């Protein structure tokens, strides 16, 4: 069910799920560093009825997974409020800027 | 009996060429542009762009603008961000423009590798992530400075009235413009009133440009509008591109550079989807809506192909829309677009297309 | 002489892997790249270097001796594949070998596309 | 809250560890190695190789070390041509080794990038097109040795009775036999007598590879045996693989990494095809044949899948083919092999597949 696109945390993810690629849902795969900086997305829980931010962070520094496409785009918005955007490279700011993956991370409620 | 040579031309005129942007994301450090000729079809040549390329032709037809990332090793080693001149007939690398390490790396949006109307500034977006845009004076081969004004904006939408101006669209839900000198640093800046709501009726970035305006559609099927024939930027909005009929089945847009002006007649070419919701602004277009901007009523509606981006050509009244693989061809001279062919397979992943620029003095 | 001349002959007798003087091409037909069977397309270059042999033309009975040059220089063309072997042989035949990249001593020896040159009568 | 975190460790054992080659020949700058879990099939991670890389995994199954070809601005700028080291457990690159511009660009045979049996040298393909072979001391992080000696020959063959010893395939059908010295120069060689004529009877390079001997096969289905259990190699062949019905039906080997060798039967693996003539030598296999070696004849054929390389792992029996795009993993512990699974979608473009040592 995390392998899927359609799994509840995943509802802004532009980019192959780290947890097809040898990663988990919170860790980058061997060798791919975590970006500092993500887009944000909010994803409705489907189990709590809750709302839950979830922090997109990609991994970097090796060349694209090519596993577990997903292109959602829950509340997703234009440039013009920019940690809410999912068509740039959250790995822009990285020392290796290069796309690997993207996690979805569990901040907490909201 | 035979020798191979290089050194060659193009085989088709410049006034049959499209240039498809295939990032190829599967494989997004080998990123490059195809050329194509639309007239039949024929594959013409390509230039490599590495990691994440963005491209866009001088106005003056003779050179492509290519701008991308390396590495001294690829996926490790000091960054280089540039910009590079290619020679359009010969499909030959000729100059290098550094730039510092914060462009855009991002999908192939118009409004992020831009020039000016005179064609003497390119005029590019930077995130860092905080956001910036750049200009590169091309006679130089220079990067000037970053615009820091622009800072929580997005996006560069040229003033096709004036040699030196663009505007970019912000956080507070207006306008910047800025205006600049010949040495292609700020002259002048100025901020219009809100347009629209970011919280309750974002627009797509993607503009619809005329030469003294820009109308821009929402996530909820609405249009806005910036008038910038005058000294400041006048906004307005919105109007809905849907009727009762319409917002019954909850049609609204979707795509990427999803938008386009024919500017003579003044129509609105959209990609357009039913059963709207929240997550369906990225979907492939269902179908093509032709508004009359004047009268704003929809004057014709064709099938999308699953379209994403589109462009318009204002010399031959062409439109081009593309699928991420497929490239359609139309003849917009009348109201309904006709479909003339498609291009199968020019692209693995693209969003954007352009035509070589005929005329446009 | 059509069959010895392949800009007087069909695009898509030329464009296929059976086309009779491709008998020993490994990479992306250049005529299907931009180019034709003896121009690089634009802005990639000639190998000076090439696998060699003879295909046997079937319109006019007689045996040419083929060269295999690459265009260099710029990324993968990606059309027109073909893998055609016939008297290929291992790289201790070093110049009949064609799963080696005869862009190898170019300025740039990234493979763009590959062809074949008729050199003459075998 | 949650943390994403990096620096991990490959998630399955070493022994699990499977290493597909992706050429990505579409898109040949950006070739990868993908590392798989033969058990259940599990993408573990990978390996960037820049333009056309090649790949082995130390002996000691610490490192891995890919070959690839830079330039400054990949389509333009000055060359530079690489040996690196990663550690396999992290991913992570570790060491750039400098070669001179001339390493092999070509498909992914396993005898153009090998490493002495003690694993203290890598041993590589160069051509310019002038061919010669590379030694790397791994210790040292250098290029060492240029063995010009090897003109006119192809491949690296390892012999796994000697710590710094392999062979090559000469143009005279003959093989040449380095023995490198301690500082991974060479301290001896010597050349047999012909094997196979090259114009007659050409072989695949591929060796069917035992502790002290190599078998290969040719292209119209002879095996060519060279016995190094001395200092001198012993040359001999041809047998054929074919019985006179395989003969009527034309019968012959294709592939690319087209053999294997069970060392503890003595059993080869070889693709084959039927209705072979000339250019057939790379077509898929329509089936595997399986061979005693000892007493020349065949024991058992099974369905080949299209597959075009194998590889063996000799302490777990088990045999993968590869067609492609898709690894099949088979027991091979009985003459005849049994298929476990396949791994669809592997590989984009791959040639070759290697187990992670477990043999030290």
């Amino acid at each position: 069910e995390v392998n899927s696109c359609d799994y509840w945390r995943h509802c802004a993810v532009d980019g192959f799920l780290c947890s097809c690629c040898g990663g988990t849902t919170t860790t980058c795969p061997p060798g791919s560093t975590p970006s500092p900086i993500s887009w944000i997305g909010t994803c409705h829980n489907p189990h709590d009825g809750k709302d839950y931010l979830i922090s997109y962070h990609d991994c970097c520094g090796k060349t694209a997974c090519g596993r577990c496409q997903c292109n959602t785009q829950t509340r997703e918005r234009p440039g013009y409020e920019f940690f809410l955007h999912n068509d740039v490279n959250w790995c822009m700011a990285n020392e290796n800027s290069t796309f690997h993956c993207t996690t979805s991370v569990l901040v907490g409620l909201a | 009996r035979e020798v191979l040579t290089g050194g060659h031309s193009v085989s088709a005129p410049q006034e049959n060429r499209i240039y498809v942007m295939d990032s190829v994301f599967m494989h997004l450090t080998e990123s490059r542009v195809h050329v194509y000729d639309y007239t039949n079809g024929k594959f013409l040549g390509m230039v490599p762009t590495a990691f994440n390329g963005h491209v866009q032709v001088s106005n003056d037809g003779k050179k492509i603008y290519t701008m991308t990332t390396y590495h001294e090793r690829i996926t490790r080693g000091k960054r280089s961000d540039v910009v590079e001149v290619w020679d359009a007939d010969k499909l030959t690398f000729e100059k290098e423009i550094s730039l510092p390490p914060k462009r855009v790396q991002g999908l192939n949006y118009d409004g992020l590798f831009r020039q000016t109307t005179d064609g003497k500034f390119i005029v590019l977006q930077n995130a860092s992530p905080a956001t910036s845009i750049g200009i590169v004076d091309v006679a130089k081969g220079d990067y000037v400075e970053d615009v820091t004004a622009a800072a929580g904006c997005w996006s560069v939408i040229p003033q096709p009235n004036r040699p030196r101006s663009f505007m970019t669209i912000c956080g507070d839900g207006g306008l910047l413009t800025i205006n600049l000198g010949e040495d292609g640093k700020v002259a002048s800046q100025s901020r219009s009133k809100q347009m629209f709501s970011v919280k309750d009726d974002p627009i797509f970035i993607a503009p619809a440009l005329d030469k003294d305006k820009a109308h821009f559609v929402s996530y909820y099927g609405n249009v806005y509008s910036a008038d910038f024939s005058g000294d400041e930027v006048k906004v307005d909005g919105p109007w809905s591109l849907l009727n009762d009929e319409d917002k019954a089945k909850n049609w609204v847009p979707g795509g990427y550079n999803l938008v386009g002006l024919h500017r003579a007649s003044g129509r609105m070419y959209v990609f357009m989807h039913p059963d709207g919701k929240e997550g369906t602004h990225k979907f492939p277009a269902a179908e093509i809506w032709v508004m009359d901007t004047k009268t704003k009523q929809r004057v014709a509606r064709i099938p999308g192909r699953d379209a994403l981006s589109m462009t318009i050509d204002q010399q031959r009244n062409l439109m081009l829309t593309l699928d991420g693989g497929n490239v359609n061809v139309y003849d917009i001279s009348q109201p309904e677009p006709k479909l003339l062919r498609t291009i199968e397979g020019a692209a693995e992943a693209s969003l954007q297309v352009q035509f070589h620029p005929v005329g446009g003095t």
